[PDB]
């Protein structure tokens, strides 16, 4: 429960937060991994 | 088909030594010129 700062002379909210991780097995199979064959062809 | 780039690149390896540059074993020369050419055939 966000409430707003005193005014002197932003409204009071209800805030829900979702901390979410991605997964990245997608990006490991279709980017990583060429990268590293094609590096160690480089080598 | 990485593999295979680096098998190719061995081999290119071994087809190129010359005399000037590296020593033909006799062990080496034996196994691959005697032995493993009867093996695969
Ligand atoms: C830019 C940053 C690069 C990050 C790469 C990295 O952390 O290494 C990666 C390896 O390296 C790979 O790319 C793994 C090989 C491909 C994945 C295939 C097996 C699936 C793994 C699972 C079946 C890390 O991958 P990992 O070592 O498997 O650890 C990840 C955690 N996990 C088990 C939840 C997947």
């Amino acid at each position: 429960l966000i409430q707003p700062s005193v005014d002197p002379r932003r409204r009071e909210e209800v805030t829900f937060y979702l901390i979410i991780r991605r997964k990245p097995l997608f990006y490991l199979v279709n980017v990583i991994a060429p990268c590293i064959l094609i590096t160690l062809l480089a080598i | 088909v990485t593999m295979v780039v680096v098998i190719c690149v061995i081999v290119l390896n071994i087809h190129f030594r010359t005399p000037s540059t590296h020593v033909l074993s006799e062990p080496v020369k034996k196994l691959f010129l005697e032995t493993l050419p009867e093996i695969l055939h």
